[PDB]
């Protein structure tokens, strides 16, 4: 019979009626499971050894795709799908959250023949990517709430990722001045929505699904890792004092977050050599933190 | 009061523990690089103290014996017997535990089977937990050995040119237990002079090998003159043994692995048309994660006359991308695999040996799966009454002559490739219509896939 | 906004007549809640048939006798009868499976439902499609 | 444990819906576990080769779970 | 520019007024850390996605040293910081703790250029060293209160440890009667202290230090490992029942930790060749524990 | 319809795919161990049941490709040209790319730069993720090949007394692209006899090896006649290829590891003043973690007479 | 649920078979599925017991239908001692791997069949599997 296998899948995120069918994937991992509702009654007639086991809803699966970045930027819908507000190909954190519910997406993995599997109400969670001596990839988790199988899908033929951007060294600027010994920038994004579970006594002896959420929160996030070095004694520019409020920007030859206005807070650690680890957000009154997707030649 | 020499020893192989006969047991043409044994596991408890004066004694415990190791190298010889007059290999059950794990019958179409044209080795019945079960017997001068309920782990084939046709066996067994008695006179159940002379007769040449590549996605023949090879067929069969600590423990059963059939070819470069170079340049330009190759091995060469040979055929074949082996003289290496075309299907591929193989019988092995069933080997297609032309509006019932006569396959389909001026059906009842002023063509292959091509140019006009 | 399943597999049961059955429904999602009509078969016909491959030149293995059951509920039967069924197990790959010897792949299948008329549209439509089983039975 | 195999399009034998009841035996050589009726969950795990997980549990109303003990020859 | 490298350092403990060089050190470990009150102002007016995030403390410090035994037995000031009363080269633990807050003392890392990090309000809350078969080190426990940056430093010069002391097997005995089978004696010895965090409003807009603190417990314990040996049957010597009062004494050629009496509760691991674990702990009457760090020549 | 043979392998070493010229390509004269190639990774994927009648079949992908690995041996050969009439070794621009990142210029002062005197190499200049890249051609016979941007992984240097001065060069590319083509005349841009007279009229024999060893912390030079030995210029350049499951993918993009300047040097122990024996004992009596010795290793020996040296 | 039409017979040797078969049509609208029994009218019942699947397979025997209680919708399939002698005779030598005493003796399935109740010869298989001879020891 037809075996299954991951590598032999295609991935296709059906959204507005359009199949964005995202090649260059490295790694995805999903599960479906049910919710039950098993109890023992154990009475002093009979202590009995049998429970009572229904299943009554799908526990919401939990997809996570590892997605190499790509000379179409078809991966910044990600960003679009978040959240993000869009001008040209750079993407805002809006200063509050647009609407309650997320963007809502159905996701098919396809394998052959006409096998599928169909998780619908589908939102992006996280997306996180490092900038570092490696090939960059960003990490995006979604959740779903109601996942099938079905015979017929959505295939992107046409609207797929490109070739991978070649690697090019990360870079962290104040302003226009370098900030020496990188090590490892990871930048992290996310929208925290949460299930509101409406399970109902009009819902008994059915299976519950998961439909409707609602956004607590969005941020952006970073994490710096240099290596603690000072070019003075008693130095004003690179020391452990916080920093309020500090424009940042974490650049590459193909991506570039920028935050107007930062807070960052240092922890150095005595390691074989003394490495120091940055902790980048928006502050208070903050502008939008900018993320800008240059495909090629910037 | 004697000692042993390793060559004296006859290595027979058997199904059956008792009532050893001659459908049971043959001998087994081994050589010097024969060996077998069984290893045991042990243990050291060691007191490890800290303080001044600390004990220092160790003590050691017998706790597991390890799966007995054998392996021996035979000469690939077939040869037809007198009795049965179908050619047979005299290493067969090692086959046919090798290749499926049903009882032995050489009359059916599954695992190793014989018949008047070739002897063949197919693994379509393998998915098995548990292959065939041998009994390898051994004798050394005057005492007897044998290894108990033994599994052919492997067969390695190793295509070393300027040396004859070898292949290699190992495997495992429960236990090697020392027989005090004769199980079986070895004098009649071993090989006689007579048979001796008909398998001398033939013997497999590494030298004379021809390799036959195509590429199914493109179809496309390569020219390889091959330089040295190896191909293995592996069960990966892992025997399990029990854990108990107060008494030493053998292989209690075993349980078969992945079935591989991968395989290493190397040659050196070729600028001549559909050459080594050919092959390299477009297997690192199209740099596919998958690829479709038919591969087909011919150990001893083909000839219009008969010689012997032993033949590998992979269907649908898998083919890394080949790198090139600076040496004196510029090469590549050709490393593939078998693979099924559905994981539970087995047919990864299949092998064919015969002291009579006209080039004929191993291209209908190879296009047919069996030596003897003919397959077509060219087409000219024909019309409804010798019909040179059409007109608008008129039918053609075309038909096909086919050869050789005795082909199992004497059908073919039907298409239309170049020009649209008419449409065909499945019987081929060419149909067409008005405005039809073009030159329309037809086409026809056989069910068989041997690559026949039948065509022809009707010159279909708008009439008079 | 969700998915079709036009890809439907039949499996088939050798000496015994095989009946399926299709409902056409309207269906609407407005402010009062999913109101379902039946749709009226008035001129329409079904018609499938069933070969050994999609390849073009594949043998005709059978074909499928349609009829309308009621038009009012919407109800159209497709089903072949038990002679049909023994013609496609005749024609059916020998390739046996293991863990269920029964089943045998027969072919593949397709359904059109077309509404044929001087006033009306030369419309067809694909409804089904998919691949015919058969489950061998040695009864009869 | 299970991989996740289909032999059909939409097929209704294997699939990942719940099985309120089903008649279930893990049977050996020389021991079978025997659910007269067994409440069976799946959970499929995309991993390299598909996986396809039970939970098994008898029923409210099954029958005693039964454990045959075979030494030899049943 | 300079960066700072592990192995290039020097850490001087400040006690006093004078330095301690600590020398022969293996292995150090360090991490500093600020506290942030990081709070989001969600409203039905903005749905906000910057947080409100002030630095206003410091984090304690936990610094970790690993130091060999020498033979100038400087190592021996950690017992004497950490509270133990001193009567020639004998460390005695009291029977109730002496002061309520703890010995304070400034730690400083030197490194090339005139770098260095200044640790201040230190106290050792942890020292254990296991006696073993191979060369015991004790690894000992400070926390900070203050951490800063500073030009100019103290280095001692003077005040620094020896040569590192020959390995010699160790000896646990009972009275004079030795106990067999030894594989591990592990000893441990803590200052359980508590900061008492007094931030208040008068510190708002300002980077709050811990200063006090005091001392919850003193305790000193071990840990024996054997191996399950007996003599005789049904031996009394040597067996599992807990012992309510019995003089031990884990000997060594240069340090010797004396329970003049004992409360031994006993553990057994049918492991590969069975073992037997001691708990050892003072009692209550007992008189105070012995900790004797000999040199050379006893 | 041929056979290719090693022996008529010509090597160019490029900076530029095109406009192919005597400044931007040279011929480097390799030795009998000249190799290179590119492997591919592949995976198996195989159903592992344990009921009976269990499925027993694999199936293989290729996922990547390896970066392309090419390796061969040249003598050290100093010469001056007749053009610039500066000391200049032929394969310079290799030196170049070891040494530095930023565009080959020989008038400078960092990385690969001549004078009237001497050729010289420095790595002043090295602190860069992407050395000066560079693109090794290959004619074997008729047929033209080459390796896409490659990068100078190292230089091995083998002392090796009673043999010629001999420097290995190993490597990394992105891919091997086979060339059906002539990119450039190889009569032309390869080296012409009168530059082969001049190179041939300089050979540096590592026989005659003197080494200058001072210990910096106490001012005392050794006197140490060597054995054998070896020093390496080491990059730890490695290589990063994307992963995509759909499609085979090569490498894209390298970064410069830690630069490494070790070596080795044997010699036979002297009983006299300032020998071998003096400078293990105090090496062996001090015991310090850092030591601060000065080496000049002079490959093909030192002399009043004009003498080729490394 | 789903579907259980599978299920193998295991005939003993030297002893008549007899097998009782109450059809049931269990609903699970209601939380207590219904225990209505199907009322067994213008119902028969045919099983033929033939080696292989393959065409032209010899029959080894035939099933002789009983329908008694065709209220309470109880039913049975029996077959005589001779009849379980044939098949005894024509069993293969291998035995089952769970149990030494089985061995395979061919292939089976019953079809039930309403003939001219409603003008309908609604006929479809219901159950399905392998039979299977345990050597007996008494005879």
């Amino acid at each position: 019979m037809f075996y299954s296998l991951m590598r032999e899948s295609k991935i296709v995120i059906e959204y507005d009626g359009r199949g964005y069918h995202f090649d260059a994937l490295s790694n995805y991992d999903a599960s479906t499971s049910f919710q039950e509702f098993k109890t023992l009654r154990r009475t002093i007639h009979n202590r009995t050894n049998y429970a009572d086991s229904i299943i009554n809803a799908q526990d919401p699966s939990s997809i996570s795709l590892a997605i190499n970045f790509s000379t179409t930027l078809i991966e910044s819908n990600f960003f679009d799908w978040m959240g993000f507000t869009r001008e040209g190909n750079s993407l805002f954190l809006p200063r509050n959250t647009p609407n309650i519910e997320p963007i809502m997406f159905n996701m098919y993995i396809i394998n052959h023949n006409n096998s599928c599997i169909y998780f619908e109400n589908c939102y992006v969670s996280t997306v996180d990517f490092s900038l570092d001596k490696s090939i960059p990839i960003l990490n995006v988790g979604i959740e779903s709430g109601k996942f099938s199988e079905v015979s017929t899908f959505r295939d992107g033929y046409t609207i797929t990722q490109g070739e991978v951007l070649p690697y090019s060294a990360p870079a962290v600027y104040t302003n226009s001045s370098p900030l020496p010994a990188l090590i490892s920038a990871s930048m992290s994004f996310q929208q925290q929505c949460s299930w509101r579970e409406d399970r109902n006594i009009f819902d008994i002896n059915k299976i519950y699904t998961n439909k409707r959420a609602y956004v607590n929160e969005m941020n952006a996030s970073a994490t710096l890792a240099f290596y603690y070095v000072k070019r003075l004694v008693g130095d004003k520019f690179l020391n452990l004092d916080p920093e309020t409020r500090t424009p940042l920007i974490i650049k590459n030859k193909y991506v570039s977050i920028t935050f107007p206005l930062a807070r960052i807070s240092k922890r150095l650690n005595f390691s074989d050599l003394y490495q120091v680890e940055y902790d980048v957000i928006p502050t208070a009154d903050s502008d939008p933190v900018e993320i800008n997707f240059f495909g090629e030649r910037k | 009061m004697s000692l042993q020499l390793l060559r004296n020893t006859r290595i027979f192989v058997s199904t059956v523990k008792t009532g050893h006969n001659k459908t049971n047991t043959q001998e087994i043409l081994v050589q010097d690089d024969i060996s077998w044994g069984q290893d045991s596991n042990s243990t050291d408890i060691t007191v490890n103290e800290a303080g001044p004066r600390p004990t220092r004694g160790s003590k050691r415990f017998n706790d597991s014996l390890n799966a007995a190791e054998w392996s021996f190298s035979t000469y690939i010889l077939p040869y037809k017997d007198k009795n049965t007059s179908k050619q047979i290999v005299p290493d067969y059950m090692l086959w046919h535990a090798l290749s499926s794990g049903r009882a032995i019958n050489l009359e059916g179409t599954t695992g190793a089977h014989n018949n008047a044209t070739n002897f063949m080795v197919n693994f379509k019945d393998n998915s098995y937990h548990e292959l065939a079960m041998l009994h390898i017997y051994i004798l050394t001068d005057k005492t007897w050995s044998y290894i108990d309920s033994c599994q052919i782990n492997q067969a390695e084939v190793n295509v070393d040119i300027e040396d004859i046709g070898r292949v290699t066996w190992s495997g495992n067994g429960n236990q090697l237990i020392p027989l005090d008695e004769q199980p079986f006179d070895p004098d009649q159940i071993g090989i006689d002079d007579e048979t001796y002379m008909t398998i001398q007769g033939s013997y497999i040449k590494n030298k004379l090998t021809i390799l036959k590549i195509k590429d199914m996605d493109t179809n496309k023949s390569y020219d390889i003159p091959i330089t040295g090879g190896t191909f293995t067929i592996n069960n990966n069969i892992t025997y399990l043994t029990p854990n108990v600590m107060s008494r030493v423990t053998i292989p209690i059963g075993s349980f078969t692995g992945a079935f591989e059939l991968t395989g290493s070819l190397t040659a050196y470069l070729n600028d001549k048309s559909l050459g080594s170079m050919e092959l390299y340049k477009d297997l690192i330009k199209t740099l596919k994660v998958v690829n479709r190759f038919e591969i087909a091995l011919v150990l001893g060469g083909e000839y219009d006359d008969e010689r012997p040979a032993a033949i590998l055929v992979a269907k649908q074949a898998h083919v890394n991308i080949p790198t090139i082996e600076t040496d004196d003289v510029l090469g590549t290496s050709v490393e593939f695999k078998a693979i099924p075309s559905d994981l539970d299907a087995g047919d990864e591929g299949y092998l064919g040996f015969s002291s009579k193989y006209t080039r004929t019988t191993i291209n209908n092995l190879i296009v047919n799966g069996d030596g003897a069933t003919d397959a077509v080997t060219a087409i000219t297609v024909k019309s409804a009454g010798n019909v040179t032309t059409l007109n608008r509006s008129a039918t053609l019932q075309m038909s096909v002559e086919v050869t050789p006569s005795s082909a199992r396959n004497k059908e073919v389909t039907w298409a239309i490739t170049a020009g649209d001026a008419a449409t065909i059906n499945a019987t081929g009842l060419l149909r067409a219509d008005a405005s039809k002023t073009g030159a329309v063509t037809v086409e026809a292959t056989a069910k068989d896939g041997s690559g026949v091509k039948g065509t022809k140019v009707i010159t279909v006009t708008a009439g008079g | 906004m969700s998915t079709e399943n036009r890809v439907i597999d039949l499996v088939v049961d050798e000496n015994v007549p095989y009946g399926l059955l299709m409902q056409f429904m309207d269906v609407d999602d407005s402010v009062y809640p999913s109101t379902s009509k039946p749709v009226d078969l008035t001129d329409f016909s079904l018609r499938g048939s069933i070969k050994s491959s999609l390849e073009d030149g594949a043998e005709t293995v059978a074909s499928f006798t349609t009829a309308i059951v009621d038009a009012a509920q919407g109800v159209a039967s497709i089903s072949l009868p038990v002679s049909a069924v023994t013609t496609i197990a005749s024609k059916a790959s020998k390739e046996r499976d293991r863990y269920n010897p029964r089943q045998r792949l027969a072919g593949y299948y397709d359904v059109i439902i077309t509404r044929t008329a001087v006033g009306s549209a030369a419309s067809s439509f694909r409804i089904m499609e998919g691949k015919v089983y058969i489950s061998d039975g040695v009864t009869q």
